[PDB]
């Protein structure tokens, strides 16, 4: 029994959602309503491996919205993720994957600090950020679509958005050692923390998001980011690949031009279709197929028997890890998405 | 906060006291004219009954701890729907409806009153309610397994049950919403806490997923 821990985009979607699954009242509702809604099991899940083992699975509704944070409801968007952590575990559960910005509200707000939730403590070995998963997928994105448009990736320009991140510290590694990209540009907010990334790297220059865009035949955005913002393809090299990792979209708009090629990051696509309702919402591209990576190493781990907190934390990800769970992915079924044509 | 100063705290706390205290003391008589309409059970449910009544002596230990003076007239009012609801229920004789409103709707409430006061209260307070919490997890069992055993018969009536009284909860809420911020409460975590507490129960009960949020939700809100 693996589980999916998720959340909506926007109220807008929360009110189409709640549509969609016929509770018309809830839809009515503003901000408050969502900011003391209970966690909720809306979806059971199975799932068959290429090697045919069959396992099963469940999805809780956190009942966060990014725009909590914005409102600066520090304190109920804690709520959220504890309240659907402890709920997971009361039904036991025996990993659970973090989906979107459950992870991040995790580490940020160090939560760590208060695993007893309603006297029933938080066993962390049942829980994983799905991290490891989503920086593998991202890499052999980036080398497949180089490869799609005559690309030599070995003599390219690429920006990670987000490079001192729990992902982008991860994705930097492996296009350092495992590909070979000829430039490193890495952009954040905290100068601290990108100063020590390149000490660890011994390569890699250092620029703001508005000097970064305009000098990268590849961007690839992760970062937490409650909003997402607008992007001009004029300020863009041409030609422009942009890989968009995001939850919610890191790109507040559908940046198209001649030379600019839009690619959804982190996604993965299972062989066998797959029982379910909830990829119907997140408009995946075809959504009883596609999923998004965290949420499929919440699966792996389940199909391989690892009941662990494999991915945790920030900056531990390995170049190790990143192949073992690859291995997996490819060994049961999945295979990145790639550039749409 | 961190000090339970007075003007302002002694005010407010004025009527929080009242209230928890006649609630137990409304839970207290409820729990045992149960034992009429329930042959087999009526010595557990005085024993439970009993629980409640030095729950109230505590809760009085709490206005010991403090020099603080309780207000019964306006906390009888803030029950006095909730309580009529039981008095003609009863009377009927309609145990199923009975049980709702206390193994599951006041219990639940509180539940989510003890749960979030224990951070926020005066250091001697705190120590008396982590006590009584564990309790009132147990009350609530007691109405889930009859319920749970009686499933098909009593499925009907609880539904219908909930949809008169589980509104009252919503506006009970906002009546205390602003007293409850003196003490370091907020109005929304109060709510989320009855919710996860009554939703908890349903689902044990036998409610699948979709019946459970319908009846949740009744109540602007
Ligand atoms: C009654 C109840 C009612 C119920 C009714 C409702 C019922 C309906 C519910 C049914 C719903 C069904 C639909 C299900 C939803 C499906 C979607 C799934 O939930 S979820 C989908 C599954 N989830 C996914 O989608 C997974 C994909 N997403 C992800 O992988 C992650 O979210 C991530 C990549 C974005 C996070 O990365 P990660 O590494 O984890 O994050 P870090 O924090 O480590 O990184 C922080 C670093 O980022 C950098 N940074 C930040 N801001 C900026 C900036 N402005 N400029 C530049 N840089 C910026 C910044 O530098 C920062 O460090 P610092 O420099 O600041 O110190
Ligand atoms: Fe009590
Ligand atoms: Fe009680």
């Amino acid at each position: 029994m693996f589980g999916l821990i998720g959340h909506l985009t926007s109220l807008e979607q929360a009110r189409d959602v709640s549509r969609r699954m016929g509770y018309d009242e809830y839809a009515d509702q503003g901000l408050e309503f969502w900011s003391s809604a209970p966690p909720q099991i809306v979806d059971e899940i199975t799932v068959t491996s290429a090697t045919g083992k069959v396992i099963h699975g469940r999805y809780i509704e956190s009942c966060f919205l990014p725009e909590m944070l914005a409102a600066r409801r520090f304190k109920t968007a804690t709520r959220k993720v504890l309240n659907a952590m402890s709920h997971a575990q009361k039904h036991g559960i025996d990993i659970s994957a973090l989906g979107g910005f459950t992870s991040i509200i995790f580490e940020n707000f160090d939560l760590a600090s208060l695993r007893q939730v309603r006297d029933t403590t938080l066993e962390f070995e049942r829980f994983t950020t799905g991290n490891t998963h989503t920086a593998y997928v991202i890499c052999r994105q980036v080398e497949a679509a180089a490869k799609t448009l005559g690309i030599d990736i070995t003599q390219a320009t690429v920006a990670v958005v987000g490079a001192t991140g729990d992902i982008g510290s991860a994705v930097c590694r492996w296009l350092d050692l495992k590909l070979g990209v000829g430039d490193l540009i890495l952009t954040a907010r905290n100068q601290e923390r990108l100063d020590n990334l390149q000490a660890e790297l011994g390569r890699g220059k250092i620029l703001p998001l508005e000097a970064a865009l305009p000098e990268a035949d590849f961007i690839v955005w992760v970062a937490s980011m409650p909003q997402g913002v607008v992007i001009d393809p004029a300020t863009l090299k041409q030609p422009c690949v942009l890989i968009d990792g995001g939850y919610p979209k890191n790109l507040g708009s559908k940046v198209q031009g001649e030379g600019i090629y839009v690619l959804n990051g982190g996604v993965v696509e299972h062989c066998f279709d797959i029982d379910w309702q909830i990829m119907s919402a997140a408009e995946m591209a075809r959504p009883e197929r596609q999923m998004f990576a965290s949420f499929a190493e919440a699966m792996l781990l389940e199909f391989e028997g690892w009941h662990t907190n494999f991915s945790w934390g920030r900056n531990q990800i390995t170049i190790e890890k990143m192949e073992a769970i690859g291995e997996a992915s490819v060994r049961h079924g999945f295979q990145p998405l790639a550039l749409a044509i | 906060e961190l000090d339970f100063q007075s003007e302002s705290y002694k005010d407010a706390y004025s009527r929080i006291n009242a209230i928890v205290i006649e609630g137990e003391q409304e839970a207290f008589d409820n729990y045992n004219r149960l034992a009429e309409m329930l042959p087999d059970q009526r010595d557990e449910l005085h024993k439970l009954a009993k629980m409640e009544q030095r729950h109230m002596k505590g809760f009085m230990a709490c206005g010991k701890n403090l020099s603080v003076t309780p207000d019964m007239g306006f906390a009888q009012k803030f029950f006095e729907r909730l309580h009529e609801n039981f008095k003609a229920a009863a009377a009927e004789g309609k145990v199923v409806t009975c049980l709702l409103i206390q193994s599951l709707i006041i219990e639940c409430f509180a539940i989510a009153a003890y749960n979030i006061y224990i951070p926020v209260a005066d250091a001697f307070a705190r120590k008396i309610t982590e006590g009584v919490v564990r309790d009132e997890y147990l009350h609530r069992n007691f109405g889930e397994e009859w319920l749970k055993a009686n499933f098909d018969a009593s499925k009907a009536e609880l539904e219908e049950a909930n949809r008169q009284n589980l509104p009252l909860v919503w506006l009970m809420l906002n009546e205390v919403a602003d007293d409850a911020r003196e003490l370091g409460m907020e109005r929304e975590s109060l709510v989320e806490d009855f919710m996860i507490a009554y939703g908890e129960a349903l689902e044990n009960i036998g409610f699948t997923t979709r019946e459970i949020m319908r009846m949740s939700a009744y109540g602007l809100a």
